[PDB]
RNA sequence: CUCGA
DNA sequence: TATAATGGGAGCTGTCACGGATGC
DNA sequence: GCATCCGTGAGTCGAGG
């Protein structure tokens, strides 16, 4: 496989004769494809948090949980989601959607969740007071494809509802593997804190899993069909 | 075919760890590292090549290698692991030599 | 290789 | 015993009759 | 059933070097 070019097929999967293995490789035979020296190891770390979100009561759609991509509400007019705490802003943008954290001193004082269709009006490190707009939700707003809502708690107050969402998702981290290193973990395996992913000649260059997550192998040096 | 840097390093690593594994198996079993090495090598190569090794105190025949292989296979999982390590070690050894047969020619043509 | 019979 | 080294290199050919696998 | 490639014989003794 050419440099920086990823595989179209996955490790361990059956192959048919003539079936392309990659944009520049056609397998002459049928069998099991195997990864030869994955140069990039992507780890999807599992994160389970609890975040909040205030919405107009009319726009909201009542559900006990929310699947990815599923509509969370529909606004007739632009709505301003406001801070209910004072503090400094830690803006953590995902692929789509974001987690906005408010903290005073070291301690986090608030954690809001911005679904898709909700443009954040603050930058990282910004100081906010209560009632200050943190994000503008325009039109329809939905769950991002990468995050799912396990449980939903709703608190009716005035003409608004406050949602405590028990969210679960994954965050990717890439690791560039060097030729003198060897991956000691298979595809789709679950790792914890302290577990080694890629070994090396010297201990300081090893790849140890920070938190809990799953392992994905990309960009193999070559592919061995057997 | 000629090895890439990665393939080369991989094979060398497998060989080294394989030898270390034979050492560990000698520690556990209380057997002779040489005998164990010869049994592993015998299984990797096959029934075609089973001859008596000069240093071995015991004549290496399929019977004895089967007895020793059964003494090895009868180990706990974490102990039986080193056996697999050793086997893959020998395999890597064969492949490493065979991959590096050209260099020998390129040198020998000058003598 | 060359010479001899 | 540790930079890396990875497929050789000879090669003029002016006879003849048979048994042979062969192999056209 | 008939051309083609291969292996094998091809005088004696004697002398020199």
């Amino acid at each position: 496989l050419p440099p920086g070019v990823d595989a179209l097929v996955k490790d361990g999967e059956e192959v048919v004769k003539g079936q392309e293995l990659a944009p520049g490789v056609v397998s002459r035979l049928d069998g099991v494809a195997l990864y030869r020296f994955p140069r990039r190891v992507r780890v999807e770390y599992v994160k389970k948090e609890r975040a909040g979100l205030r919405l107009p009561l009319a726009a909201w759609v009542e559900k006990e949980a929310y699947k990815p991509g599923e509509i969370l509400a529909e606004l007739p007019e632009p709505y301003l989601f406001r801070a209910e705490e004072e503090g400094v802003v830690e803006l953590k943008e995902l692929e789509e959607g974001a987690f906005l954290v408010l903290r005073r001193e070291d301690e986090p004082v608030a954690t809001y969740f911005l679904p898709v269709g909700m443009t954040p009006l603050v930058v990282h490190g910004e100081i906010v007071e209560k009632g200050q707009p943190l994000a503008e939700a325009k039109g329809l707003l939905r769950m991002p494809r990468q995050v799912r809502a396990a449980q939903v708690e709703a608190e009716e107050e005035g003409e608004t509802v406050y949602l405590t969402l028990f969210l679960e998702w994954t965050e990717p981290k890439d690791y560039r593997v060097q030729p003198h290193m060897n991956v000691v973990v298979p595809e789709g395996a679950r790792v914890e804190a302290g577990d080694k992913i890629v070994a090396a000649i010297d201990p300081e260059e090893e790849v140890i899993a920070e938190a809990e997550g799953v392992v994905h192998l990309h960009e193999p040096a070559s592919i061995l069909v057997v | 075919p000629l090895l890439t840097l990665e393939e080369e390093v991989e094979l060398a690593r497998k060989v080294e760890e394989g030898m270390e594994a034979i050492k560990k198996l000698s520690e556990i079993t209380g057997l002779d590292p040489d005998l164990i090495r010869e049994v592993v090598r015998a299984k990797i190569l096959g029934s075609a090549r089973v001859r008596h090794i000069p240093g071995l105190k015991e004549t290496l025949d399929p019977k004895t290698v089967e007895e020793i292989d059964q003494k090895l296979k009868s180990l706990p999982k974490e102990h039986k692991r080193y056996l697999h390590i050793a086997r893959e070690g020998e395999a890597a050894r064969q492949h490493l030599i065979e991959a590096n047969l050209r260099l020998v020619v390129s040198i020998a043509k000058k003598y």
